[PDB]
């Protein structure tokens, strides 16, 4: 059962997805977004990222929590829809749960799935690497040469930063 | 393929469908787009953690990167919008039909 | 007739037409030299 | 590139990361290195249409 | 030839243009014609006012077009080049005919009645 | 080509701009008091907000 | 008869006709951003179903 | 589309109408259910309900005229004796532009129809028998 | 330079010229209400540049050598006429009032860029702010049209909201009876067949709108007929002003670079006094246009751009 | 917004298009087109009024969707070779959705509705940015992975652009929503024949973009906007009515007009590959374009329309806007058929 540990995250990564897509009022939207990013981090770090993990998990933790400032001020209405509360909300929120229900249950009994696409369902584990025996983590050694072979993107990314700044304060600026 | 990427192809084309589809809040939308995003860090870290493209690690931390300037931008616009009618909905952005 | 307000091209800004004709007289001179040099090398390369 | 101006000015702007065998920190290997330096050394210099 | 270079080495073995070239003629041309417009809009005499801004519209036209016309030129040569040595890198498949004459070949008649 | 269902497009403004609308962003209204430590247990302070 | 209606008819004055009634159902929009988005679903949908323009 | 299509070209001309006239209803009723998702898309009904309605007579008025259409030139096809003539496609397309003027209550749109159906039906045929490409593969 | 954003970059900014004394002051009032003299008087003492009220023939005073055109070229437009028969058939009455307030749009604009681009303060007789007064009256006597008044209201809507209101309303009470009195001793045989109910309607806008308006966003004084006599008198209530309300407060170099670049462009400043809305009173067919427009062509100077008519003496032409 | 400010983001717009078209990296490609959406947004917003804010939104939420699917594209390539190379993808679902992708993003039918209403929205000046310079960069990845591109899908987008870009002008008063739907019609020549030439997609390109400056500065020279504010220029200045008609006469593909040269080089390349149905149901849809465009002919200079009193105020004040390049672009706009081989510099 836990050597299907991706997979089991990855199936709560879809229902939090499912939360949000289906539109209940955006603090729940939030919520899933959250939930979903929390999952999506440990779905990374158990292919050996952990910084990329825990880095999508703590940006998107700082960005939903200026979503729901704004939620309180600028998409707030008097009775909050949750997903029970409207019949569209809840038909997407049903139909995303059946959808996925019926590729689980199908790909775990044929340890395979045609949706659309061929999946293979003997778990995730069987394509890992054999051989590990480095004194350092890859992962960290490839974002740490954003300073050294990522000149060109390093002055793109601060630039467009810089410029993002500039931006919304004149977008905002009545 | 490796059935984590049915569930990640998944998540990406439901968010996909959440985008198309927009009710009232325009807030409710620009979650979907930063749903879009996160499936699309996952989908491509997966792919390069497994396959040992060392440089590519930093690939996923350029995507989020101009992720928050698409949220912040997107966020922008709605204070705009928020502050024009009072209200984030896009039923009142109708104008430009004439 | 005489203006009530000097206008702003009332007199040649000799600046721009100094510039203006030093521009197309460079320009001239520098694509005179240019097919002359084309035209020694086309030579050489044929064996001319 | 719609305009080569990485080739003409000889800078290397993006292709360093273009490749999975190209060169990487501490000589750390993609696990399909040799496959697709096979394949590159195969197809390159002739054209996608022969390389297909 | 070479990559993202307007005109390469190997472009000047080919002749240049020429200063009198009938298609640089038109170039400036255009040039003239520029100036005209350009008093016409801004509500000047169309044919006296500013003759060194009139000379400038030639003179930029007839420069710019003597690039482009002798890239122009270097293009057909390349196409050339390029089609004739295949040409000569595949000979069964352009293979010479076996010309007949009139007198042999069957061509039929179609009476204008 | 007029139609149905544009009859009722009216043309754009001259220089683009559409009035303001008169929707009214309402204040928060906040019962301040009485029993709260700042009001002294007797002060009813209406107090309307905007934040 | 025939060069003040039937000539006509048959040719220019249908042509245009169709033409008229083809703009006013290209451009009779609600300019709502919902409808728009929503068939940029249905765009995509039949092209993968119907024309498998994604093989 | 290309399935139904495909199946439609594989049966000769003038032989099995049956099966012919279920390609064109077939292709019709696609185009017909196209129409409708834009349609219900673009302009939204008032009610589910209409919404249906809608999909129903658009979908139903192109179907007709698909079948129509693989009715009647299979049909003159067998009778004269003619599987290969551009002239029965033009019989049945001008019979489809008929059940669209019939369905719209309009004589002058099924004028027009039965012409520039009759036309590009017949213009259709031509392409198939001398291989025109409509979308033609790159060469040179 | 020639004014631009290149100028704005180099340091050319509206806060470094302007001070305590640029000041934009409006004097107004009814008709024969001493308007002119307080104004020329005002603007003397406080180092000022005066503006007389515009008139018909305003524009051209600021182009060419200066003279008054011919009439044909205002489209006829006539006071006289609007005095003697205000009900002319030919809509002289709104197509005088079109074309005034035109002229005062254009005024303001002048009046701005000078106050901006020198920081010297400027006196004007009535505005484009002030300008609606005459539009109430003329249709409350019948002599315009409703049509006329809603073309009126689309013309301002869409050009007032570009500026900013006068720094100081300068307003002088003079009741009718009296303004009456004083059209008698003027002497204009023309202006004498003023209707006191007329006169009654100009200072019911005034009272009753624009300076209620004005209160808001600007420093109002009022001062009765012998008050205005002494400017001094008035000079001394201008120069202790608080000025505490109004934009003028939320004005800043970049607004004002902005501002500057219209008031600076004429023809932008005029946009849309001319909006194709074609009212019988101010429609001009393309014969009566293309006939009219080769006539003013053929005027000494005006063929070509200022600086490039030989006819009148420009030199250089060739180099220029 | 500062004239400092002005220029950065100017600047901005076109790093963002420059690091497109000389990117050799599909995620330098990505950045490129987000660091272009991040910059135009604020000229869009310039003036604000709730038609801007409008006008910007609708662009953002549909530039933002064509990103995600480009990225999609392009992590799905990763997936089935292992490389960025900006090139022929490997994947075709990969490429069906790129192929959206910059459908969307250059407001191709039917991912078109964005266009005549963003254009609309915004002034004059950045509408000529929308409808020029934002084309160069999907355009240029079009030329690179066009060996890739489904044929059938590619001209599917091509035939529907034609059509409801002549059948959109037809009921358009405003010039903005005029050119809009213009802009539309011409995208679709330009992906007609990129399978078979690109290089006369550049061609179409080039001259769409000279053409379409020249119109947009004449525009802005008057400060019109709408049909009937154009019909006033006979009476201010009666030469930019004839370099408008000139110009909108060749826009229509006029012989020896210079807009002809493209829609007749095109015909070229797709008869050389057999494909004759599709060009000669091209030329005619785009009489539709042609009629809407003599329609402003006859408004603004084969007829004299009504003029205002008010008008003979202009008379008195010379054109002060800049017209920055107009007298050349106009020319050749329309004098450049004699020169058409010159075409062999872009190949
Ligand atoms: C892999 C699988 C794909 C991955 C996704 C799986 C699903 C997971 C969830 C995804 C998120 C879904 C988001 C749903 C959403 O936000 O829609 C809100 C959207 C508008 O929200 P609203 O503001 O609450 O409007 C309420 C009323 O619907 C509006 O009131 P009204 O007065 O306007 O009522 C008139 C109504 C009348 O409806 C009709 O006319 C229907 C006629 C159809 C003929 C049969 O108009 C319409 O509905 C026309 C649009 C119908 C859809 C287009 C059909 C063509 O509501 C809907 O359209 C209902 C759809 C909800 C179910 C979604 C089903 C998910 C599957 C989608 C297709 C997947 C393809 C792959
Ligand atoms: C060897 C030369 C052969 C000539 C070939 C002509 C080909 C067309 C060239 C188009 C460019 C023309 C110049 C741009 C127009 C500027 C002229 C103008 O606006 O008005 C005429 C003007 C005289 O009026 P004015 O404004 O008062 O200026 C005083 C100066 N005397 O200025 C003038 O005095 C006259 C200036 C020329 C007037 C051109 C009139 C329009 C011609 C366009 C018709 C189409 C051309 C023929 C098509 C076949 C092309 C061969
Ligand atoms: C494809 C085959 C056909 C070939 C097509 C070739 C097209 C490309 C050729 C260039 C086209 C533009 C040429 C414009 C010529 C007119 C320039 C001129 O006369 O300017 C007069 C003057 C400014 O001149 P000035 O800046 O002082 O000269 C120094 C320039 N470094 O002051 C003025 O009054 C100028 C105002 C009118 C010009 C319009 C505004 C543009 C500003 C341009 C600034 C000067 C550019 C110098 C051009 C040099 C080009 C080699
Ligand atoms: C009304 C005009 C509708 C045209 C008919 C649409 C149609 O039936 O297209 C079917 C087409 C399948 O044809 P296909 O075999 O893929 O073409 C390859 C050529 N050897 O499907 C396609 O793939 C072409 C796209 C059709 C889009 C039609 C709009
Ligand atoms: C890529 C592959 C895509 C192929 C198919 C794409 C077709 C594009 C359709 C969207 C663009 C056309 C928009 C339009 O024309 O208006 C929508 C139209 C509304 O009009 P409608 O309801 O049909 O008629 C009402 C009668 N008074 O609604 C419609 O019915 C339009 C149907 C057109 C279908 C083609
Ligand atoms: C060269 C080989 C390739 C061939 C391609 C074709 C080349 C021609 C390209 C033309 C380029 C556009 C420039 C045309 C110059 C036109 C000059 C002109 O019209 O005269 C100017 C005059 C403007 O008036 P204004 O400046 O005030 O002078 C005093 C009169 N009021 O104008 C007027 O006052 C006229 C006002 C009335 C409007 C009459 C409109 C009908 C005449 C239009 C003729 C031009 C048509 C050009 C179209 C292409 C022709 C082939
Ligand atoms: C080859 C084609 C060359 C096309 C050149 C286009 C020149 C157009 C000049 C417009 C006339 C000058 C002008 O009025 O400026 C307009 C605009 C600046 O904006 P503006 O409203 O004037 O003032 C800003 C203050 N807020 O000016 C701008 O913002 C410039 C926008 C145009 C830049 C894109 C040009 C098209 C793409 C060129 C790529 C060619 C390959
Ligand atoms: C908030 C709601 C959250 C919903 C979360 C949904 C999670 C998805 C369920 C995934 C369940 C995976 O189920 C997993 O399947 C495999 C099938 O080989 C089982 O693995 C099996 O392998 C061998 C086969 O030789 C058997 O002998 C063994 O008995 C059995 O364990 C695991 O015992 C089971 O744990
Ligand atoms: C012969 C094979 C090729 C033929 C190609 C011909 C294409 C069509 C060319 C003409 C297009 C004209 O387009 C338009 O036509 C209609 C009538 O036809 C005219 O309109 C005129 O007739 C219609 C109907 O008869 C009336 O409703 C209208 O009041 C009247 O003004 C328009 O003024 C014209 O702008
Ligand atoms: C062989 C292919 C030939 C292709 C030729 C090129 C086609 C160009 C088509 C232009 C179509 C637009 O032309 C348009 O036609 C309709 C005719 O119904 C005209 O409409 C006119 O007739 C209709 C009804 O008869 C009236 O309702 C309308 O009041 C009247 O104006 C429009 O005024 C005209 O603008
Ligand atoms: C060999 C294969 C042959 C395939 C044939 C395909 C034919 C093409 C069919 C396209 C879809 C049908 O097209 C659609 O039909 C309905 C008929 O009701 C028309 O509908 C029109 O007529 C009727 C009555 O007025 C109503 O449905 C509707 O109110 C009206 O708009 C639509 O205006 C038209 O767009
Ligand atoms: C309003 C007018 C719109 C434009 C009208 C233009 C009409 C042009 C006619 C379409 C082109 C001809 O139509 C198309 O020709 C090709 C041949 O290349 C046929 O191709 C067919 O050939 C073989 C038989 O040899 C079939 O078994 C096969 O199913 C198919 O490949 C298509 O079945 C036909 O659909
Ligand atoms: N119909 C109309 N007449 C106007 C307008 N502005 C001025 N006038 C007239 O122009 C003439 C002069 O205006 P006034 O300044 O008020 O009269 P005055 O004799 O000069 O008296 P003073 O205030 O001292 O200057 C008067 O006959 C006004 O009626 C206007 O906007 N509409
Ligand atoms: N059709 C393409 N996709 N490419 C293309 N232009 N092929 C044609 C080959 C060609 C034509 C002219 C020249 I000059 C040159 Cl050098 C080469
Ligand atoms: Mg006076």
């Amino acid at each position: 059962m836990m050597l299907y540990i991706v997979f089991i995250l990855s199936v709560i990564f879809v229902m939090g997805f499912v939360g949000f897509s289906s539109k209940p009022s955006p603090i729940y939207g939030g919520l899933g977004l959250i939930v979903s990013g929390g999952v999506g981090c440990g779905i990374v770090l158990n292919f050996g990222g952990s910084f990329l993990g825990l880095m999508v998990f703590l940006i998107y933790l700082g960005g939903m929590m200026v979503v729901f400032g704004y939620t309180t001020a600028m998409a707030t209405e008097q009775y909050p829809e949750i997903w029970l509360s409207n019949k569209a909300v809840l038909g997407a929120f049903v139909t995303g749960l059946l959808m996925e229900f019926f590729m689980v249950y199908y790909v775990l009994k044929d340890k395979e799935v045609e949706v659309v696409f061929e999946f293979n369902g003997l778990g995730d584990w069987v394509i890992y690497d054999t051989g590990d025996s480095g004194f350092f983590s890859e992962e960290a050694m490839g974002i740490a040469a954003l300073y050294s072979y990522g000149t060109w993107l390093v002055i793109v990314t601060g630039w467009s930063l810089l410029i993002g700044v500039v931006v919304i304060m004149e977008i905002t600026r009545g | 393929m490796s059935m984590v990427y049915m569930n990640i192809m998944m998540a990406f084309t439901v968010s996909l469908v959440g985008l198309l589809m927009y009710r009232s809040h325009l807030m409710s939308s620009l979650l979907c787009l930063e749903g879009m995003m996160l499936s699309l860090f996952v989908m491509a870290a997966l792919t390069i953690l497994n396959s040992h493209f060392t440089l590519a690690s930093m690939m996923p931390i350029i995507l989020l990167v101009f992720a928050a300037c698409e949220a912040a931008l997107g966020l922008s616009l709605l204070v705009m919008v928020s502050n024009t009618y009072g209200t984030d909905y896009v039923q009142n952005l109708n104008l430009l039909q004439c | 007739k005489f203006y009530i307000q000097e206008p702003p091209h009332g007199s040649p800004n000799w600046l721009k037409v100094g510039l203006t004709l030093g521009t197309s007289v460079f320009l001239w001179i520098y694509l005179i030299k240019q097919h002359n040099e084309d035209v020694l090398e086309y030579k050489r390369r044929n064996g001319l | 590139p719609f305009f080569d101006v990485q080739k003409r000015l000889g800078v290397d702007l993006d292709r360093w990361m273009t490749i999975q065998s190209a060169e990487q920190p501490h000589k750390i290997p993609s696990r399909c290195h040799a496959f697709e330096k096979e394949w590159i050394e195969c197809a390159h210099g002739i054209g996608s249409i022969r390389a297909e | 030839r070479a990559t993202f270079q307007f005109l390469p080495d190997e472009a000047r073995s080919l002749p240049p243009p020429k200063l009198t070239d009938p298609r640089l003629a038109f170039v400036g041309f255009l040039g003239y014609c520029s100036g005209l417009i350009d008093n016409a809009i801004r509500r000047r005499p169309v044919l006296l006012a500013g003759l060194h801004r009139q000379l400038l519209y030639i003179t930029s036209f007839v420069f710019v077009g003597y690039y482009l016309l002798k890239r122009q030129d270097y293009m057909y040569a390349v196409r050339d080049h390029d089609m004739f040595s295949y040409i000569k890198s595949h000979p069964e498949d352009f293979p010479e005919k076996d010309k007949k004459t009139y007198g042999e070949v069957f061509e039929e008649f179609h009476p204008v009645r | 080509y007029p139609t149905k269902e544009t009859a009722h497009w009216k043309p754009p403004p001259w220089n683009d701009v559409d009035p303001p609308k008169d929707t009214l962003v309402s204040n928060l209204t906040l019962n301040f008091g009485p029993q709260h430590p700042a009001a002294h247990g007797v002060l009813r302070l209406v107090m309307e907000l905007s934040g | 008869l025939l060069d003040l209606i039937w000539l006509e008819a048959i040719l220019p004055k249908t042509i245009s006709l169709a033409q008229m009634k083809a703009s006013t159902l290209v451009t009779n929009q609600k300019g709502l951003i919902k409808l728009y988005f929503l068939s940029f679903l249905i765009t995509i949908l039949i092209s993968m179903i119907l024309f498998n323009f994604h093989e | 589309a290309k399935t139904v299509l495909r199946q439609y070209w594989d049966i000769p001309e003038g032989t099995e109408c049956h099966r012919k006239t279920y390609a064109t209803t077939s292709i019709g009723g696609a185009a017909g259910l196209v129409v409708s998702a834009y349609s219900v898309a673009l302009k939204t009904p008032t009610s589910f309900l209409e919404g249906v309605a809608r999909t129903g007579r658009y979908t139903f008025t192109a179907a007709a005229i698909g079948a129509i259409f693989g009715l009647t030139s299979c049909i003159s096809a067998q009778v004269r004796e003619k599987p290969d003539d551009p002239l029965n496609y033009l019989i049945g397309g001008c019979a489809g532009g008929l059940i669209l003027g019939a369905r719209t209550r309009s004589y002058g749109i099924g004028a027009a129809a039965c012409a520039y159906m009759g036309l590009t039906a017949a213009l259709v045929k031509m392409g198939q028998l001398e291989g025109w490409q409509v979308f033609a593969e790159p060469k040179v | 330079l020639q004014y631009g954003p290149l100028a704005y970059i180099l340091g050319e900014k509206a806060t470094k010229k302007m001070t305590e004394k640029s000041k934009l002051i409006t004097v107004d009032g009814n008709i024969c209400s001493g308007k002119s003299k307080l104004a020329k008087e005002i603007a003397e003492k406080l180092g000022l540049k005066h503006f007389p009220e515009a008139g018909i023939h305003y524009v051209d005073s600021t182009t060419g050598d200066g003279k008054p055109l011919p009439v044909q070229f205002s489209g006829n437009c006539s006071l006289e006429k609007f005095y003697d028969d205000p009900k002319s058939n030919d809509g002289n009455s709104y197509r005088l009032q079109a074309w005034l307030y035109a002229s005062r749009l254009l005024q303001y604009a002048d009046a701005l860029e000078h106050l901006l681009s020198t920081g010297q303060g400027v006196v004007l007789e009535r505005s484009i702010y002030s300008d609606f007064v005459f539009l109430e009256a003329m249709y409350r006597q019948g002599f315009i049209r409703k049509q006329c008044v809603d073309h009126y209201n689309q013309v301002k809507k869409v050009t007032i909201c570009e500026y900013l209101p006068p720094h100081v309303v300068v307003y002088v009470d003079v009741p009718v009876p009296e303004v009456q009195s004083r059209i008698q001793k003027k002497g204009n045989p023309h202006e004498m067949k003023i209707t006191s109910a007329y006169l009654q309607d100009i200072e019911n806008a005034y009272k009753g709108t624009f300076l209620p308006e004005m209160s808001e966003k600007c420093e109002v004084l009022q001062y009765s007929a012998w008050e205005a006599q002494d400017a001094e008198k008035v000079v001394e209530d201008i120069e202790y002003l608080k000025y505490d309300k109004g934009p003028w407060l939320d004005q800043n170099d970049r607004k004002l670079h902005k501002l500057r670049m219209l008031v600076q462009d004429k023809l932008e400043v005029l946009n849309y006094t001319s909006i194709p809305v074609f009212l019988p009173e101010v429609t001009v067919g393309a014969h009566q246009s293309d006939q009219v427009f080769q006539e003013f062509t053929e005027l000494p100077g005006r063929k070509y751009r200022a600086g490039y008519n030989e006819d009148v003496g420009d030199k250089w032409i060739w180099l220029k | 917004m500062n004239p400092i400010i002005f220029i950065i983001i100017l600047l901005t717009i076109m790093l963002g298009t420059i690091i497109v078209m000389i990117s050799s990296h599909w995620l330098l490609v990505w950045i490129g087109f987000e660091m272009n959406m991040l910059a135009i947004i604020p000229i869009m917003m310039k003036n604000h009024n709730p038609r801007a804010t409008e006008a910007s939104t609708k662009y953002f939420l549909t530039q933002s969707t064509a990103s995600m699917l480009l990225m999609m594209a392009v992590i799905i390539n990763l997936m089935f070779s292992g490389q960025w190379t900006v090139m022929k993808l490997f994947n075709p679902m990969a490429s069906m959705l790129m192929t959206m992708a910059l459908a969307m993003k250059l407001g191709m039918a039917p991912f078109h509705f964005w266009v005549p209403e963003v254009t609309q929205g915004i002034p004059l000046s950045s509408g000529l940015i929308l409808l020029t310079w934002q084309k160069l960069a999907p355009m240029s990845v079009l030329y690179q992975i066009f060996p890739s591109i489904n044929l059938n899908l590619i001209l599917t987008l091509s035939v529907l652009s034609i059509l409801i870009g002549g059948w959109g002008g037809l009921n358009q008063t405003q010039l903005r929503k005029i050119m809009a739907y213009s802009s539309i019609a011409h995208m679709g020549w330009m992906t007609a024949v990129l399978p078979y030439n690109p290089t006369m997609t550049l061609l179409n390109l080039i001259i769409y973009i000279i053409m379409t400056s020249t119109m947009f500065t004449m525009f802005m020279a008057n400060s019109t906007t709408t049909t009937l504010s154009l019909s006033h220029t006979w009476n201010k200045t009666p030469i930019m009515t004839v370099l408008i008609l000139a110009t909108l006469l060749s826009m229509g593909g006029l012989p020896p007009l210079s807009g002809f040269m493209p829609k007749w080089m095109i015909i070229q390349e797709m008869t050389k590959n057999n494909s004759i149905i599709l060009p000669t149901f091209m030329a005619i849809t785009a009489l539709l374009n042609l009629y809407f465009y003599m329609r402003l002919t006859y408004s603004t200079t084969l007829t004299m329309f009504p003029s205002t009193n008010n008008m003979k105020m202009k008379w008195q004040f010379p054109l002060m806007k800049k017209m920055t390049f107009l007298p050349t672009m106009v020319v050749l706009s329309t004098m450049m058929l004699p020169l058409t081989p010159m075409l062999s510099v872009l190949e």
